[PDB]
RNA sequence: GGACGGUGGCCAUGGAAGUCGGAAUCCGCUAAGGAGUGUGUAACAACUCACCUGCCGAAUCAACUAGCCCUGAAAAUGGAU
């Protein structure tokens, strides 16, 4: 029931992101590789799915 | 590879001043004093002109890992002089569902106290760093004002406070309540 | 009060919508506080009012008592402003020196609940006893000896049945 | 492809500039790809308007101003999104038939409106299918007919400032004509002269 | 306001079709023709073409007169029961005619290169009938 | 900033309009516009790309390759360049 443009606000930082394939990292939304050593910083990343 | 020379050059305005102890910043406005050590970072910090007050940062036989850190030193005092000029103003929307975030600002805007986050017992109190006051806005409904002179410190308060506003055991793309850094300005928007 | 008039605002304006019966097949249908025709309450608690209610013991403080309940009742809500300082009612929305005034409905009907809420679960012993004078509420056996959100309900359920 | 494109370019600007010795420079504004078709099909056989890369242009004309001088002053004026307009006949024709031919472009997401609109209190005309999106812009109403009557007049939106997403779609659907702007000349160059 | 606002287009046509066909989908835009007015739209469109049928509609407050502009493949389709070039020529001299065009010859480009749905040779090497429509 | 007409291009249909699909794969205006990169809609619409343009004024981008380092790399008494 969130107005849209708080509910966008909030997205912003808890959904507009991308997750590394391998170590599921919350990395950035431009991000091309995972910022963590463990995973060996890899390219595998993909969108964080949406509640649609 | 080893760059001979890598310089950059930031302008002072007039109605600020900046000295220099070694590798140590001071710079001097109108609205206050903030005072930044660099001696992390091996580089040459000069002052040069008499009129326009360029302050120039070299580095000096540098590799590719602290050729990184000339711009860092520039936007760091940049943001300075900024600070010390015009100021730092964080606006921090709360959003929530139902329950809402009452927000109680103690002394001085240094203490906040966060009530019924998501309508729970646990109130949250979160220290401003120093320099930094927070006060609920007049103009709209949910919204925090944190200014203060050092982006550092500013901004870190307001992570603060929005890291303590965190969802936990939910789907946090559902449960999307909490406090959120909405915008962030200058003060006087000169 | 902001909620409490959204309610009945989308309430009056779906029994608009859909009652055509208008002034004609069943007179006026829509709803109005003043009227007399919502409630205020929590049945949970067991303990309700009305702004005939409230009218009415303001009057007892203060065939005529029903035009005289009626009056303080159209006063009570609404857009009418009440001066603390004065005592007095204020078509205007803040004092003419410039100070902002509380609406009647809050100040005078939400205010001692408000109050009665907070002391009770704030734990003040001394203001909930006084407070039982001041609403002049019979009080019973079995009820005394005991305190906390029980109190709470038991002296709600006392003061507006 | 491209070498050849830009060849083709530089000979189609010269033989324009050398054809009509009278121009235009024109500022390009938001004007959209059917605006500029429009206006070139209503200068189809008036004048001629050729728009691409001002550093194309700077270039092409620098290197072959030698066949017509006078061709230097328009350097220091084509800036920014400005195109030439080639023509033959006088400054009013062209003028007032590029400033008659306006199109109104619609708020969208994201937009800045100039022009202040404002929603009257008047039937809608259509059927009970935007309460939803009148609720949501907070235009609370009354229903009867089968239609939407406004009750009430509301500050849509002020001047030069955001357009929402959920408020560009309300002024569509209300079909109140909003901010426009079309093709403005930035100035007129006559054989050697510069004018207004 | 001519007590009527029709001028929307349709794009329905072949065979009448009524519910399968955007004809109930369309009648609230005007609320006045309905079931009748939409079926006299395809009594009046079941031909010219035999197709989609482009049109416009237009409403007299109880009838309905459908004005058919002449889409490039609508006309086609409905020409073919090869070059047909004499045909396609004059298809056209009675379109709207705008286009985006600078000449005549654009018309009937836009004709041989839309009728590949090979006649695309004759899209390059085209001479004959380059300015005989105006 | 623009990202247009035939064209809601043919056939699939209960709607698939550039974007569920089977094939085709054009031209005009052009600086540019794919009869379509994805998001999206029941389909539209609306975003967005690929293509050009404006500001900015000097180098930049991509695919590989092989050195060192890191991930890959989990065992039991406390321990071995
Ligand atoms: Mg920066
Ligand atoms: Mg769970
Ligand atoms: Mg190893
Ligand atoms: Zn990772």
């Amino acid at each position: 029931i969130i107005e849209p443009s708080l509910r966008q606000l909030a997205q912003k930082y808890n959904c507009d992101k991308m997750i590394c394939r391998k170590c599921y990292a919350r990395l950035h939304p431009r991000a091309v590789n995972c910022r963590k050593k463990k995973c060996g910083h890899t390219n595998n990343l993909r969108p964080k799915k949406k509640v649609k | 590879m080893k760059t001979i020379l890598s310089n950059q050059t930031v302008d002072i305005p007039e109605n600020v001043d900046i000295t220099l102890k070694g590798r140590t910043v001071i710079v001097k406005g109108p609205r206050g004093t903030l005072r930044r050590d660099f001696n992390h970072i091996n580089v040459e910090l000069s002052l040069l002109g008499k009129k326009k007050k360029r302050l120039r940062v070299d580095k000096w036989w540098g590799n590719r890992k602290e050729l990184a850190t000339v711009r860092t030193i520039c936007s760091h005092v940049q943001n300075m002089i900024k600070g010390v000029t015009l100021g730092f103003r964080y606006k921090m929307r709360s959003v929530y569902a139902h329950f809402p975030i009452n927000v109680v600002i103690q002394e001085n805007g240094s203490l906040v106290e966060i009530r019924n986050f998501l309508g729970e017992k646990y109130i949250r109190r979160v220290r401003m760093r120093p320099g930094v006051a927070c006060s609920v806005s007049q103009a709209q409904k949910d919204e925090l004002i944190l200014e203060g002179n050092d982006i550092e410190l500013v901004s870190n308060s307001a992570a603060l406070i929005q890291q303590a506003t965190t969802v936990k055991n939910k789907d946090i793309r559902k449960f999307l309540d909490g406090i959120y850094v909405s915008e962030k300005g200058t003060v006087q928007q000169a | 009060y902001q909620t409490f008039q959204r309610i009945v605002e989308n309430v009056n304006v779906i029994i608009s919508t859909y009652g055509e019966g208008e002034s004609g097949p069943m007179g006026n249908i829509m709803i109005d506080p003043v009227l007399g025709t919502v409630g205020f309450g929590s049945g949970l608690h067991g303990w309700a009012f009305t702004l005939k209610q409230f009218a009415e013991m303001y009057v007892a403080k203060f065939a005529e008592r029903a035009k005289k309940v009626e009056d303080m009742m159209k006063k009570l809500w609404g857009d009418r402003y009440f001066d603390p300082a004065n005592g007095k009612f204020s078509k205007s929305a803040t004092s003419p020196e410039g100070k902002k005034l509380p609406r009647t409905f809050c100040q005078l009907i939400l205010d001692p609940i408000f109050k009665v809420f907070d002391a009770i679960m704030n734990f003040k012993k001394e203001e909930t006893a006084k407070l039982i004078e001041k609403l002049d509420i019979k009080l019973d056996s079995e009820d005394k000896d005991k305190e906390g959100k029980p109190l709470l309900k038991a002296v709600m359920r006392r003061w507006l049945p | 492809d491209r070498a050849t494109w830009k060849s083709n370019y530089f000979l189609k600007i010269i033989q324009l500039l050398d054809d009509y010795p009278k121009c235009f420079i024109v500022g390009a504004d938001n004007v959209g790809s059917k605006q500029m078709q429009q206006i070139r099909m209503s200068l189809r056989g008036k004048a001629v308007v050729l728009m691409g890369k001002n550093t194309m242009m700077r270039k092409a004309i620098r290197g072959h101003l030698e066949n017509n001088p006078a061709l230097e002053k328009l350097l220091p004026h084509i800036r920014g999104n400005v195109g030439f307009v080639f023509t033959k006949e006088d400054l009013t024709e062209i003028r007032d038939m590029l400033l008659a031919n306006k199109v109104p472009a619609a708020a969208r997401a994201g937009a800045i409106a100039p022009c202040e609109v404002t929603v009257p209190a008047q039937n809608t005309g259509l059927g009970p299918e935007k309460t939803s999106f009148f609720q949501a812009l907070g235009i609370t109403t009354k229903i009867s007919r089968g239609t939407i009557e406004i009750l009430s007049d509301v500050q849509l939106i002020k001047t030069g400032d955001k357009v929402g997403a959920s408020e560009a779609t309300l002024l569509n659907m209300l079909n109140i004509s909003p901010f426009s702007f079309g093709l403005v000349i930035q100035q007129v160059f006559d054989n050697g002269s510069i004018y207004n | 306001p001519n007590e009527i606002k029709v001028v929307y287009l349709r794009c329905t046509g072949g065979e009448v079709g009524a519910t399968s066909a955007l004809a109930p989908k369309i009648g609230p835009l005007g609320l006045s023709p309905k079931k009748v007015g939409d079926d006299i739209a395809k009594a009046t469109g079941d031909w010219k073409g035999l197709r989609i049928t482009v049109k416009l509609t237009i409403q007299n407050r109880q009838a309905q007169i459908e004005v058919v502009p002449s889409a490039s493949a609508l006309i086609i389709k409905a020409l073919k029961e090869i070059t047909f070039d004499e045909i396609v020529n004059i298809a056209r001299q009675m379109r709207h005619r705008s286009l985006a065009r600078e000449l005549s010859g654009t018309i009937k480009e836009i004709l041989g290169t839309a009728q590949s749905v090979h006649p695309h040779d004759i899209i390059d090497d085209i001479n004959s009938g380059a300015v005989e429509c105006p």
